[PDB]
This record gives C-alpha cells, structure tokens and sequence, in this order.
C-alpha cells in the first residue's frame, strides 16, 4: 500500500518489481552484516553498571524490587525520578495510586508535570508523604520538574548548595528530557542509588535503576 | 562500602527479563542493539531451526503457526534461514525438508562453495548478485 | 527511522501486492 500510490498499469509494476527486487537485495546485505556484527561482541549505548527492567508499573508489585534492593544494597533509594505517561496513556488514577512510599525512606523525588498535570503532581506527591521543596525548570516552552523531600536528608549524603533550578536542552528542538537532570542528581546525591520509572531505553546512566514498558 | 558494578550484576539478576541480563549477570548487549518488540532471542533461533525440520524451508506460516504460536515475523523467519544455510537466496532449498545437522553442512559447503568464488560476505555467499 | 528488518518487512509486503496485481492480471 497505499493502493493509490501504486501503478495499476502492467508496466508500471513490473518495473517496480524490477526495482523491488534490487532493494530487497541491498536490504539483505545490511540486515547480515548488522546481524553479523552483533553476534561478534557489539557494543550497546548502553552503560555497563544501569539496571534495565521492563514491566508495567500497574502490574509490577513493588516487593520483589524491595526485597531485592534491600538485599544488595541494605537501604532504599536516595532518589526516585519520574516521567509519568499522563492522560502511553495511564489514567490519572493508576498513576496515582501506585505504591512509591515503600520505595524510599529518606531521600528526594523528581517528577515531570506538563501544565496541566502540575497541580496534580503537587497532591499525588504530597500522598506519598512528600513535602514540596523545589522546581527544577526547562526550556527548549518550558516543562517543570517539581521536587519533593521525604526523611532526614542532614546526612552528608545529600549536598546543600544545588547546581541550578533552570536546565537547558542539549539540542535544538529536542523532546527527550535533558542530560543535565542526571548531573544535577549528581549534585545531589554522589554515587548513591536512584530509581526511575516509566524509563525509556535512552534514560539508562549506570547506578540506576530503570523500570519501563519500553525497556 | 558499596560496589556499584557488583550491584549492578546482582540487581538485574534477581529482576530483570532473562533477554536484558545473561546468568552471569552482565548486561546482555545484544538486546539493545535491536528495537524494543523485535528481540531475537536463542530459544526463538532453535524454535526456527525445528521448523525446518518438521516443516520445511519454504513454509514459514507453517512454522509460525506451530513455533511461535503465529507471533514471529515471517519475513525475519525467511531471512535468519538465509543465515543458517548461508546462501544470500534460497529458493534453491525450498519445500525441502531439513536437519539441524544438515543445515551445519549445507551452510558449511556453502560458505565453502561460497569462499572460492569470492562471492561471500558476512558469512553469507552471494548467489545471486547485483 | 526504519530498521534493516522494518525495511525488508515493507518491501516483502510491497511485492506480494505487486505479484498479486500482476496475478489478478
């Protein structure tokens, strides 16, 4: 298809099969080669030390990721950072009801509220027990990143003066959310252990931990 | 006292899909040089390899039926036989009816055949050119 | 962007309507 677009002449498609046949030609050559150089040790974009889960998060029971983080790592994370897919859709409710609080116990949360969702945002994390503390802002147009803290952070864990509030994007016209984010975690907490949700595959920087339908 | 890359191997062990993490525990690379949905993994290439046992070359709606309960792409079926014979193009073997060390050989004296010629890329020999 | 195989997929389909309007010919 489209059936429009295509010759009903006699002539018109046996040239296009002509032509079709040399494409799927040059195609298979590249799909080989492509294949070829996977098996032989490739490398992915990926880094070595991140932790790709893929799940659905409505779905996906939290405890087995508890147990498992409390067991390799004797304490729940410093920093959980969100993307949620508003209403590919999840209705505000589900989203909202997740059960985040058994994921951390100290530390800070980052959540993306395009402007509609942001009042939103605020209440769903102050359910989860957070206190509204800061806003991280993008422009490229602007999207907020609302943060929120929960515990004792007055552990020399956490770093007091914070790189910026404003991020800015890497490329022009870019969608993606910005690099600077994971930087500026950094700052925040240096070689701890954060959790994202609703992650996709170019979300992944080794020490975290991605969970996504995508991933 | 935390080791991360240490971490890293025990976390995706204990959750992540079998595809994302090998038992080792390292992070399988191979899955992410490929887009999400369209994984190939080894139990779908032995899945392949016992359809053209009990079904032949040629009839990949067969196979899928059968081996991957209709959920395989039949044009990758087509392509990854072309692999495991390789031959660019295979009509030469369709409808035949063939065993997982048959296909070792008749890809062998292929690659065999296909050296010589000088005819042969990325494991695959070009029969037919252009 | 189109993967190898996404590619391959399209132009196997393509063919098969082709093949098929050179059949019903």
């Amino acid at each position: 298809d489209y059936l429009d677009r295509l010759p009903k002449s006699k002539k018109g498609l046996q040239g296009l099969l002509q032509d079709i046949e040399k494409r799927i030609l040059h195609y298979k050559q590249l799909f080989f080669k492509e294949q070829n150089e996977i098996a032989n040790g490739k490398r992915s974009m990926v880094p070595d030390n991140s932790i790709p889960i893929c799940s659905d998060v409505t779905k996906l029971n939290f405890q087995a990721l508890i147990d498992a983080q409390m067991r390799h790592a004797g304490k729940m994370f410093d920093v959980i950072m969100m993307d949620p897919p508003w209403q590919d859709s999840l209705s505000d409710e589900k989203i909202q009801n997740m059960p985040i609080q058994s994921l951390q116990q100290d530390g800070f949360i980052f959540v993306w509220a395009i402007n509609a969702k942001y009042r939103v945002t605020i209440k769903m994390i102050e359910n989860w027990g957070y206190k509204l503390v800061d806003e991280i802002t993008w422009v490229k147009a602007k999207e907020s990143c609302l943060i929120g803290v929960k515990g004792d952070v007055d552990n020399g864990r956490f770093k007091k003066n914070i790189a910026s509030d404003v991020i800015f994007s890497e490329r022009r016209g870019q969608s993606q959310k910005p690099e600077e984010i994971y930087q500026y975690i950094n700052q925040l907490c240096p070689n701890g252990n954060y959790l994202e949700i609703f992650a996709r595959r170019n979300n992944l920087h080794d020490n975290w931990v991605s969970i996504g339908n995508e991933l | 006292p935390l080791d991360f890359t240490q971490y890293a191997k025990n976390m995706r062990k204990d959750l992540s899909n079998q595809d994302i993490c090998l038992e080792d525990g390292a992070l399988n690379h191979s899955y992410f040089l490929t887009k999400k949905g369209q994984y190939w993994t080894p139990l779908n290439q032995k899945a392949l390899q016992r359809g053209i046992e009990l079904f032949g070359v040629g009839n990949w709606k067969e196979i899928n039926y059968d081996e991957f309960s209709g959920k395989a792409n039949i044009v990758e079926l087509e392509l990854r036989t072309c692999m495991i014979l390789g031959i660019n193009d295979i009509t030469e073997y369709y409808g035949k009816k063939i065993s997982e060390e048959e296909q070792e050989e008749i890809k062998k004296s292929n690659i065999a055949k296909g050296k010589k010629e000088n005819k042969l890329k990325d494991n695959i020999y070009q029969k037919l050119q252009q | 962007k189109f993967t190898n195989l996404e590619i391959l997929t399209h132009l196997y389909n393509l063919k098969a309507e082709i093949v098929r309007r050179l059949a019903e010919q």
